[PDB]
């Protein structure tokens, strides 16, 4: 149909390619963001079935964009490693010429833009990835959350999740979480969103991998056996 | 090897009142000792009541009005004729003249006209690209032979009220526009003799609400 | 093709047509100038108590005596907002005086009034048609308030009050004879909050509604929360009575 | 030409002359040397005056952009380091800049940044820019403290643009006397240094160097 | 006949005439109507400001381009305007570097050129947009019609947009009286005002719609509205 | 007046049959007016509905 053209404004007003952006993010990796009071909690699916794999030089789904900046995504790897590319050599360019460390906000801006651009301009396919870029703004110890869309532009939600089994993850998110008042602790925090994440990887220690991002630059990846520890403690709750 | 650029000798000069502003100006046109042109006036309507003379190197000056008429035309056509502003022609001009800075242009230009408020106003500018509201200000070499005059008739700069010596400052007092004019002649006519930059004629093209004056003299040939 | 080398047989051209209904699916933005300043309200469109209301805005102040609200494409609009924020900086830096509402509501439509890739004596920077309308108020000392309705279409048309959005065929048969130059600036708001309540099926409120107004004296003012907040327990008020 | 510039607690105290001299004459007494670039921060006209004036215009625009894209105020750190960035690219341009961006926010305090024309950029507590500025150290270093009150901060900006007036050739005017406070600058009135010469005679019994 | 011959601006039909001209001339059609009439001393153009609704301003359809020159569309508004800022361009170069004020018909020989520039290319847009163009030369007045074929005519008189039966009957009437009639600015108005009347449905008569434009040998391009077009209506 | 030749040059290929639904259509609009005359005005309309598309469609600028 209209999914030959990206100049075609289409009279659906709705250009087909667009559309199959979203059927690429659905099918990745599930990845969820949860903020509390002085921390986003990323918890977010690596797959580790694969037989006879170096698990050692294989990629952390999460990706270090800056040093207090960090990056999860659903959506097709190979098209994702453009973002992530154009988006640390911004940071760092952030740097050089307003001297300011990264303003997570203008780099939520930057990186929807480049989904943009390449809407307008023919010959360049849109990404099939959606992100959460999360950090922490110059001179604050609020948590930063947001999610960039293949539609081009950007929104920031109290707490949000993408990618493949999101209906399920959404009612947890609800009930459990709320915009009026996140978990105050870090802790309360990050058992839930193991709780979460439980519900479509269905029980793994590597299968779940939880970085949690706190304030001043501060990054530290949860260790296993403290993983583990949270699976046990909510699995005793799950047959009372 | 030729000549970078030329001179074209000339003085003149702008007087910001509170009501008028003139644009003052011989028509003696020189290159060494000799007059290329004993008539050709220099001081020129841009409409709206700003008038405009780029003193010094004539061939530069030519250029920049010459660019500045035909911004005029599209400043009008795309925001529905707006008066073209006293300080929106300023702004404007500081950017020509920093158009070329490596070499920069050679013309020592003053507008002259009314400010918003509706007092007479003048904006100077140096080569260099500067520009500023000044109160009194002559241009080109005798520029300096002139501005004394101006500061000890109207100023009152270094005057004191008589019996004080000094206690007192005599106070701004403002003038008609007649007596300006008179001002200006016998400035002009002293410089006849004291420069041979100034002489021929005296061109005033004076701009007030009313609508623009002109107003001429003759000047000595010796 | 069907682009804009294809002349449609009509008189039109294919692309004009499809702008449309882009601004027709658009938010719901209503604007009513007086005399004593413009007032633009808009729906946020809140959906989940998890999404952040105040942080998301279509309404967005874009130079000092101007502001804009959106309905269309929300992808062509960023491109859309960022020409509109250069092209006034321009002309400040360059002439260095306040510039009219119609001076910026040209100038904006200037890359508007051009479509295509070919381009025979001009540049093209474009690579698309693009489908989003504003709401163009503000003031200049020489008209006072104007609002404009800019369109991706034809030239501008000045407009003394103007709705637009999914909202708009409803909005618009009210505003004709409510519309009136005698109102004040406050009986004005709470007009604009009235249409607005019809028109939106979910009941009014502050977390999904948002009022601005341009005064020249307090510039592009975003109401508080709590100053939107209360206009709206006032229409309640009145209504009750009426 | 002479500039000076002091941080303390109560934000800055800037003040400049107003003499501009062309050749060996006295073009001016009335460039006004203080850029208002926009209500937060304070230039100066110091070093190539046209340069400045185009070229802080230009800042203008750059601070204007970023104060409507993040919606909050600009830190002195970014606007001056943009400037010194455009600078140091351009020179070999007749560039002969120096300016003194000065600002008081509380993302960094009160905050002075030095441009060049080289594209140095230089902090301080304290710089004096000008031809002038020899002689308006020797007053300004001996009151200069930061806990160095309000009030006193007020003539002592007044004093140090007295002394360099008198001595320098390049230099009178008038006395611009300006705070950058929290909020932003506050103009503080337009003082005649001709005229304070005198007062200060009388005062303190000064200026018995000078006959009589 | 959609798409394949004469789909494209190459290619032919067997014959060798494009089915999109006649569509860019139906543009013209759906147009707003505007007379346009000439003595040998003043040149008059009548159009009516179209609007969307009340509380939309009636909206100038009569531009003017330059002191001396002006034109009125009708037809696609975004063509219009990169043809109107082109006719600009080119009365400012005469003006600078050889003097002359841009003679009316010269400046018509480019603006053909410029659309037959699309007809030859890949892509890009024929004009699609017709323009009366009025002004005052070394010649005296001038009135041209471009078409979208990009074809300039020197005519007495002509009217294009909306039922131009009306108008163009009463100017061959009136044809021998208006052109006589010179020395007189207000008479040649008056005159403009009687045809619209023809062509319109009586859709308005209000000076509010009608705007009248005249640039001769005595008035300069001025603009008519209200009060000044309200002697005459 | 009617003016054949106005009405013959914006037609190109109507055969005979194609010519009559214009010529019915003019006087359909002046049956509605109660005028027995029928004004050329009438016609140029009365073509658009013999053509493809319908009778004076919407347009953006106009």
């Amino acid at each position: 149909g209209y999914d030959r053209a990206l100049s075609i404004f289409s009279p659906d007003g709705h250009i087909f390619q667009v559309e199959y952006a979203l059927e690429a993010v659905k099918r990745g990796t599930c990845a969820v963001g949860v903020k509390g009071k002085n921390c986003v909690v990323l918890g977010c699916e690596r797959r580790s079935t694969l037989k006879l794999q170096d698990t050692r030089i294989t990629p952390s789904k999460v990706s270090k964009i800056d040093s207090h900046v960090v990056l999860s995504f659903s959506g097709l790897n190979a098209d994702s490693r453009i973002l992530i590319e154009k988006a640390r050599v911004e940071a760092q360019s952030h740097r050089l010429t307003l001297e300011d460390p990264v303003t997570v906000e203008y780099l939520t801006r930057y990186v929807a833009g480049v989904q943009q651009r390449y809407t307008q301009s023919g010959g360049v396919r849109p990404f099939g990835v959606s992100t959460l870029i999360a950090g922490f703004d110059p001179r604050d110890d609020e948590p930063k959350l947001y999610q960039t869309e293949p539609s081009g532009i950007y929104s920031s939600w109290s707490a949000q999740t993408i990618g493949r089994n999101s209906k399920t993850v959404r009612e947890f998110l609800e009930k459990n979480y709320d915009r009026k008042e996140p978990p105050a602790t870090v802790e309360e925090c990050v058992k839930l969103t193991v709780r979460s994440l439980l519900e479509v990887v269905q029980t793994g220690a590597k299968n779940i991998e939880i970085t949690v991002v706190k304030p001043d630059s501060d990054i530290v990846a949860l260790s296993s056996e403290e993983i583990n520890q949270y699976v046990t403690q909510i699995e005793q709750e799950k047959q009372e | 090897q030729f000549n970078p650029y030329g001179d074209n000798g000339g003085t003149i000069l702008g007087i910001a009142g509170e009501d008028f502003a003139v644009l003052a100006g011989d028509t003696r046109n020189i290159t060494d000792y000799s007059i290329n042109s004993r008539y050709e006036p220099k001081v020129f309507d841009c409409g709206d009541n700003i008038v405009m003379s780029a003193n010094g190197f004539a061939a530069d000056g030519d250029a920049l009005v010459k660019r500045f008429k035909n911004s005029v035309k599209w400043y009008h056509f795309d925001h529905n004729d707006k008066k073209l502003s006293i300080n929106s022609a300023a702004r404007n001009i500081q950017h020509l003249l920093y158009g070329k800075r490596f070499f920069p242009y050679y013309v020592h230009t003053i507008i002259a006209g009314l400010d918003e408020d509706g007092k007479g106003a003048v904006y100077s500018f140096d080569p260099v690209g500067s520009y500023e509201r000044e109160q009194c200000r002559a241009g080109g070499a005798a520029a300096s032979l002139i501005m004394p005059f101006l500061d000890n008739q109207v100023n009152f700069k270094n005057q004191y009220e008589p019996g004080t010596n000094g206690k007192v400052k005599k106070p701004l007092k403002y003038l008609s526009v007649e007596e300006v004019i008179k001002l200006v002649r016998d400035s002009f006519t002293s410089a006849t003799e004291r420069h041979i930059q100034v002489g021929d004629g005296l061109e005033i093209l004076i701009v007030t609400k009313d609508g623009v004056r002109k107003e001429f003299y003759e000047l000595k040939r010796d | 093709d069907r682009g804009v080398s294809t002349f449609s047989p009509e008189g039109r051209l294919f692309q004009v047509e499809y702008s449309l209904e882009a601004i027709k699916l658009g938010s719901t933005a209503i604007g009513i100038a007086t005399k004593e300043g413009v007032v633009l309200g808009v729906e946020k469109r809140a959906t989940s108590p998890l999404l952040e209301s105040d942080s998301i805005e279509k309404i967005v102040e874009i130079d000092r005596h101007i502001g804009c609200a959106m309905s269309g494409l929300t992808a062509d609009a960023r491109s859309m907002i960022e020409h509109a924020r250069t092209a006034a900086v321009t002309h400040n830096l360059y002439y260095d005086e306040d510039i009219n509402v119609e001076s910026l509501t040209q100038s904006v439509c200037d890359l508007a009034l051009r479509f295509g890739e070919g381009a025979s004596g001009e540049e093209r920077l474009m690579s698309r048609p693009f489908g989003v309308a504003l709401l163009i108020a503000g003031h200049d000392a020489d008209d006072g308030y104007q609002l404009f309705h800019a369109e991706p279409s034809g030239t501008f048309y000045r407009y003394n009050a103007k709705a637009i959005g999914s909202g708009s065929e409803g909005a618009q048969a009210e505003l004709l004879n409510e519309w009136h130059s005698s109102l004040t600036l406050k009986e004005a708001e709470l007009l604009v909050l009235k249409i607005l309540k019809q028109v939106m099926e979910e009941k009014l409120d502050e977390n999904n509604a948002q009022l601005s107004c341009i005064t020249k004296q307090d510039g592009f003012k975003i109401y508080d929360n709590e100053k939107t907040a209360e206009l709206i327990k006032e229409l309640k008020e009145k209504e009750a009575a009426e | 030409t002479t500039t000076l510039a002091f941080r303390f607690q109560g934000g800055i105290i800037v003040a400049v002359d107003s003499r501009a001299t062309a050749g060996n004459w006295v073009a001016s007494q009335t460039v006004k040397k203080v850029i208002e670039i926009n209500p937060f921060l304070l230039g100066t006209m110091a070093g190539g005056a046209a340069d400045c004036q185009f070229w802080e215009t230009w800042l203008g625009s750059q601070c204007r952009l970023h104060e409507l894209r993040e919606k909050e105020r600009i830190s002195v750190a970014a606007a001056s380091k943009i400037l010194s960035n455009l600078v140091y690219q351009y020179k070999g341009a007749g560039l002969s800049m120096g300016t003194m961006i000065c600002g008081y926010t509380r993302k960094e305090g009160p905050t002075i940044y030095y441009v060049d024309s080289d594209g140095t950029r230089l902090k301080g507590d304290i710089f004096c820019v000008g031809s002038g500025q020899t002689f308006a150290y020797g007053v300004l270093d001996s009151n200069y403290k930061w806990d160095l009150s309000v009030e006193d901060a007020l003539y002592l900006g007044k004093r140090s643009i007295l002394a360099a007036a008198h001595r320098d050739a390049y230099s009178g005017g008038s006395v611009n006397l300006y705070h950058v406070t929290e909020d932003g600058w506050i103009y503080h009135g337009n003082h005649d240094v001709g005229e304070l010469f005198w007062k200060v005679k009388e005062e303190e019994g000064s200026f018995n160097n000078v006959i009589g | 006949f959609r798409n394949n011959y004469d789909g494209d601006t190459v290619t032919f039909s067997p014959t060798g005439r494009l089915f999109q001209v006649e569509y860019a001339l139906e543009a013209i059609k759906q147009g707003s109507v505007t007379v346009g009439l000439r003595s040998n001393t003043h040149a008059v153009l009548v159009a009516l400001k179209r609007n969307a609704d009340e509380l939309s301003s009636y909206q100038k359809k009569i531009i003017k381009c330059d002191e001396h020159m002006g034109l009125s569309l009708a037809g696609l508004a975004p063509d219009a305007r990169v043809l109107s800022n082109y006719l600009r361009q080119q009365c400012n170069y005469s003006s600078l570097v050889f003097n002359r004020k841009l003679a009316v018909e010269r400046a018509g020989h480019l603006l053909c050129d410029k659309a037959q520039k699309n007809t030859q290319s890949y892509g890009g847009r024929p004009y699609g947009v017709g323009l009366l163009i009025i002004g005052y030369d070394k010649s005296g007045a001038h009135l041209l019609e471009f078409q979208p074929s990009g074809n300039v005519t020197e005519l007495y008189g002509t009217a294009i947009g909306a039922r131009s039966q009306g108008a163009k009957t009463y100017l061959e009437r009136t044809l021998d009286t208006f052109i006589k009639i010179d020395g007189n600015p207000d008479e040649l108005i008056k005159a403009g005002v009687e045809a619209i009347s023809q062509s319109l449905r009586d859709e308005s008569l209000t000076v509010d719609n009608l705007s009248i434009a005249i640039v001769g040998k005595d008035t300069p391009f001025t603009i008519y509205d209200g009060e000044a077009v309200a002697k005459y209506i | 007046d009617i003016n054949w030749q106005e009405l013959a040059r914006s037609t190109d290929e109507f055969n005979g049959a194609q010519l009559k639904a214009v010529t019915v259509e003019a006087g359909m609009i002046a049956l509605r007016n109660g005028q027995s005359s029928v004004k050329h005005e009438d016609f140029v309309e009365g073509i658009s509905e013999v053509q493809a598309r319908k009778s004076k469609s919407v347009s953006f600028y106009a």
